[PDB]
């Protein structure tokens, strides 16, 4: 049983790796190549900085 | 006085080549800009000012840095047109202007001078070189006026355009932020980092590799000039590391998963910004520089056009030396002892820490941990068995070129203490 | 003080357009309007600070041209045998 | 120099000059025997189809107008060498001078080039 | 003062809303120019001369002809064909337009400056030793700026 949940651990690690590949991707399909799209990013992200700024 | 030299052999080679062969004005900006990064050796040490134009330090060494990754580019560059060698050249003038003033209009007429060219060199023709091409100009002309209001700003704040100044509050705080804008932009920083994948995979490998160094060592070199406040300093690495890390692991091209790992990598720069030492970065940009003309000179030699990652692998049966500075560099990138890429990175995260900014450093660290993935999805896939993949195994002048940028980086990683004791006034 | 205000209004039209805009050719006038009021809050600043910003919007009007001219050149290499310059017809490049 | 006054006076010949012109409009536009035609508010040239369907214009045109703003450009930097000129002596002579020469190199390469196309 | 100035920023604003909304691009470069005519008179009212004349001169004279030279050779007035319309983006775009004023207002509000200076009209009589001198530098950049950019635009159209 103990051996059986080991597997699991490393199943469980194995997780891990695929939540951070899965958020990659999710992050990745924020760039479409809609050339508005970038320039509404790229604008949202500088006001953003602005903001902080204070 | 090496401005000098860059204008006068770009402007010479302007008309002499209707009556010179593209071979001849590619062997006369080879000298050219041989004889220039020779006189940044015969100057180490020799600060010479005449107006806004203002040399040191950083100046020196990313003007020397952009001038490798120019001579590296040239020598793969053989096209019949002349052109494409004279916007190198004048490329080069650009980006030096760029690192050796403070005059903050200056800066905006030297980024102007510099991404001329850079938009035009990426036009193989391919449709997608378009799309790049348009995507770049509108997005950096963008940057370009945000850049110009915040100097505008920075004038309403004290009486002169020239950094230096004593700054106000909120005014000059917005001012450095619409400065800060364009110039990570150059510098691929997020969240203005979309233009990099999409313009670092249609364009030409080579003209990438230009890019890859010249680019982002001329846009350090004039970040430093700036007084960034460190929380918005905490934003853009923050942001640019984790999206960068995360949107690089889902890529399955080669370019644009390394146009991600250079946001990282930037990312990773930025740190030294909080102390500004400009000498363990001038360290880790001839270190980056180095290992990235080396691999996109590989990729050149594999495909211009595009390269996908099932490409870089078999490189060792193919060529034997070219896979083990691939497998070098990309340890480097990953910043792993003994590689120069560790001394780097160890050098601008101890300027960070030293700046006392903890959970922004430590999640870099944790994040480039994560870099591993692809950094070795790429590194040791040189020994994979080679799948269709068209390959041109290049010229002497490249496997040699290779070998000594390899060589180098494996020699700095191992012992610093030879030139990084000369990054400052230089003893 | 109004005029520098007015500024930041025309960056922030600029900006509307360069957001809304659908062609290349209106997204460029957009930025042109953008570097002109960036030209009003220097030529302010430099009524404040001694006309220095007046030398630097010359400079600016420079920089215009030259981005202007490259633009065109650029616009009219993608787009001459292509049809309407809409840049949502090229979506190759995906994340 | 100049007073504002004369600036104002500019104003008002721009207002009369405008003034009048809109009113010899009025003149022409109120006065006519108004009977339009189909074949009258056609284009042109004899059914129809004067030019018609016709490619794009050539380009020699953005190349003149192009040539035209950068040069323009080198026209307004020269403008205040041209007034304050004596009082930067030979140093000021020699920058214009290089100045200059720069931009009538590129004119000699687009030359060299030609624009026949 | 403040009744022409109205007047100004009245007719600014009113051609920036128009080069920004209307879909004729004929009708907002028109507008843009009469834009940098009444901002040229602004100038004038600042005390800054020649750089109005030359900004009526280069700018409406010489850069948006070229814009209408091009927009006349590739018609390219009936914009919205292709669309992908992405209509949440034209209210939302006004957000952002409005927050890259709101901050900028920030920066300014309760702001006080010395606009007092004897500029004595921005004549080029006082602009010419400083563009040959302090500025003669940022001078040659800009002029092989220029000459960089003809060379860019001929390799890059130049049919063959």
């Amino acid at each position: 049983a103990l051996f059986y949940g080991d597997r699991g651990l490393l199943s469980g690690y194995f997780g891990l790796g695929g939540a951070a590949r899965s958020l990659g991707q999710g992050l990745a399909r924020l760039q479409t190549g809609y050339l508005r799209v970038y320039a509404l990013l790229f604008v949202l992200g500088a006001l953003l900085l602005l903001g902080v700024m204070r | 006085m090496t401005l000098a030299i860059l204008a006068v052999f770009s402007v010479a080679l302007t008309l002499l080549g209707f009556v010179l062969p593209p071979q001849g004005v590619k062997r006369a900006t080879l000298l050219g800009l041989a004889l220039a990064l020779a006189s940044l050796l015969l100057t180490w040490g020799k600060p010479f000012a005449f107006g806004p134009y203002a040399v040191d330090g950083v100046s020196q060494v990313f003007t020397l840095l952009a001038l490798l990754g120019a001579l590296w580019t040239v020598g793969l560059v053989r096209s019949g047109r002349f052109e494409f060698y004279l916007l190198v050249l004048y490329a080069a003038l650009g980006m030096h202007l760029l690192a050796s003033t403070r005059h903050l209009l200056l800066m905006l007429v030297a980024l102007e001078a510099l991404s001329l060219p850079l938009y035009a060199l990426a036009t193989w023709r391919r449709g997608q070189g378009l799309e790049a091409a348009l995507k770049y100009f509108l997005l950096g002309a963008l940057a370009a006026a945000f850049f110009l209001y915040g100097a505008a700003l920075f004038y309403g704040a004290t009486g002169s355009l020239v950094l230096g100044a004593p700054g106000e509050g909120p005014l000059y705080a917005l001012a450095l932020g619409l400065l800060l804008v364009g110039l990570g932009f150059k510098a691929a920083l997020a969240p203005f980092h979309f233009w990099t994948p999409d313009v670092y995979q249609g364009s030409p490998t080579p003209v990438v590799l230009f890019m890859a160094t010249s680019v982002k060592a001329a846009a350090f070199a004039a970040l430093l000039r700036v007084a960034a406040p460190p929380e918005a300093l905490a934003l853009l690495v923050a942001l640019s590391v984790v999206v960068g890390n995360l949107a690089a692991l889902a890529q399955k091209e080669a370019k644009r998963l390394l146009a991600y790992s250079s946001i990282a990598h930037a990312g990773y720069m930025a740190l030294a910004l909080y102390t500004g030492n400009a000498q363990a970065l001038g360290f880790y940009l001839l270190t980056y520089v180095l290992a990235t003309g080396l691999a996109f000179a590989v990729l050149s030699q594999i495909s211009p056009d595009r390269v996908p990652l099932e490409a870089l692998r078999g490189l060792y049966r193919k060529d034997p030396l070219l896979g083990l500075a691939f497998l070098v560099a990309m340890l480097s990138l990953l910043g792993l002892p003994p590689l120069a890429g560790f001394w780097g990175k160890y050098l601008a995260f101890a300027e960070a820490a030293r700046a006392g900014a903890w959970g922004v450093l430590v999640l870099a660290l944790v994040t480039s941990a994560v870099s591993a993935y692809y950094y070795l999805g790429l590194g040791l896939a040189v020994f994979a068995r080679p799948e269709e993949t068209p390959f041109r195994p290049g010229p002497p002048w490249a496997r040699a070129a290779v070998v000594a940028a390899g060589v180098l980086l494996l020699a700095l990683g191992l012992l610093p203490g030879l030139v990084l004791p000369a990054l400052a006034a230089g003893g | 003080m109004s005029y520098l205000l007015t500024s930041a209004l025309l960056f922030a039209l600029g900006v509307y357009g360069v957001l809304t805009r659908r062609t290349a050719i209106l997204v460029f006038l957009s930025i042109e309007l953008m570097l002109n009021a960036a030209n009003l809050s220097l030529v302010g600043f430099a009524r404040a600070y001694g006309l220095d910003g007046q030398v630097a919007a010359l400079m600016v009007i420079a920089v215009a041209a030259a981005e202007v001219a490259v633009g065109l050149g650029l616009i009219v290499a993608i787009f001459r045998h292509r049809e309407s310059t809409a840049v949502d017809d090229l979506s190759e490049l995906r994340g | 120099m100049a007073p504002i006054q004369e600036y104002v006076g500019t104003l008002i010949y721009v207002g009369v000059a405008l003034f009048i012109g809109v009113a010899a409009l009025l003149v022409g536009a109120l006065l006519g025997p108004k009977k339009p035609g189909r074949a009258k508010l056609m284009p042109y040239e004899s059914g129809n189809d004067p030019a018609g369907e016709v490619k794009r214009f050539p380009v020699h045109f953005y190349v003149v107008a192009m040539l035209f703003i950068l040069f323009d450009v080198e026209v307004a930097f020269l403008w205040p060498y041209a007034v304050s000129a004596g009082g930067l002596g030979l140093y000021g002579f020699l920058g214009v001078l290089a100045f200059t020469l720069l931009l009538f190199v590129g004119f000699l390469y687009e030359w060299w080039k030609g624009v026949m196309r | 003062m403040s009744l022409l100035e109205g007047l100004a920023l009245f007719l600014l604003l009113l051609s920036g809303v128009l080069v920004v909304t209307l879909r004729n691009a004929i009708h907002a470069a028109l507008a843009l120019i009469l834009n940098f005519l009444v901002l040229a008179g602004v100038y004038v009212a600042l005390d800054a001369r020649f750089l109005g004349f030359i900004q009526v001169i280069v700018y409406a004279g010489a850069i948006v002809v070229l814009f209408l030279f091009v927009i006349m050779l590739l018609f390219a007035a009936q914009g919205e064909i292709g669309f992908d319309p992405l209509v949440r983006s034209r209210p939302l775009a006004a957000l952002l337009a409005l927050g890259v004023a709101g901050i900028l207002a920030a920066g300014l509000w309760g702001l006080d400056l010395a606009f007092t200076q004897d500029l004595k009209g921005g004549l080029p009589q006082a602009l010419g030793p400083l563009l040959y001198g302090d500025w003669l530098f940022v001078l040659l950049a800009v002029g092989f700026l220029l000459m960089a950019a003809t060379v860019v635009a001929v390799a890059l159209v130049e049919p063959g």
